[PDB]
C-alpha cells in the first residue's frame, strides 16, 4: 500500500521553475529541489486468447 | 443371411499465423554547444554542497 504524505513536494524554494508538458500542452511549476519530472509516455499491450 | 457395410470419414485442419513488426520514427534531432553551458541550480546546488 502507498501511505500518508512524508515529502512536501511543492516547496519552490522561490524558484519559478517551470515545465511544460508536452503531454497535458500545459506548464506545470517544478519544485525547486526535485531532481526531474518528465512526461514521455511507454504503452504495453498483452493480449490472450485461448 | 449376413450382411454389413461401414463407411467413416475424418478430417484434420491446422492452420498457424504470426506477424511481428518494429517500426522506429525521428522527427526531431539536437546538437549541444561545446562551452557555457547554464547548469540547472538544482545541480549547481549539489556540487556546491560537495
Ligand atoms: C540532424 O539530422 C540531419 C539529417 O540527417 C543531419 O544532417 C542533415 O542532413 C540533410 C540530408 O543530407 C541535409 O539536407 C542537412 O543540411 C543536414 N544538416 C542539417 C543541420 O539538417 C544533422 O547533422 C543532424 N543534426 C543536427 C544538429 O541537425
Amino acid at each position: 500500500q502507498f501511505r500518508n504524505r512524508v515529502i512536501n513536494t511543492k516547496s519552490f524554494g522561490g524558484q519559478c521553475r517551470k515545465v511544460f508538458s508536452g503531454d497535458g500542452k500545459d506548464f506545470y511549476r517544478l519544485s525547486g529541489n526535485v531532481l526531474s519530472y518528465t512526461f514521455q509516455v511507454k504503452i504495453n499491450n498483452d493480449f490472450n486468447y485461448e | 443371411n449376413s450382411a454389413f457395410k461401414q463407411a467413416i470419414q475424418a478430417s484434420h485442419k491446422k492452420d498457424s499465423s504470426f506477424i511481428r513488426i518494429h517500426k522506429v520514427m525521428k522527427v526531431l534531432n539536437f546538437t549541444t554547444k561545446a562551452k557555457d553551458l547554464h547548469l540547472s541550480d538544482v545541480f549547481l546546488k549539489a556540487l556546491n554542497h560537495l
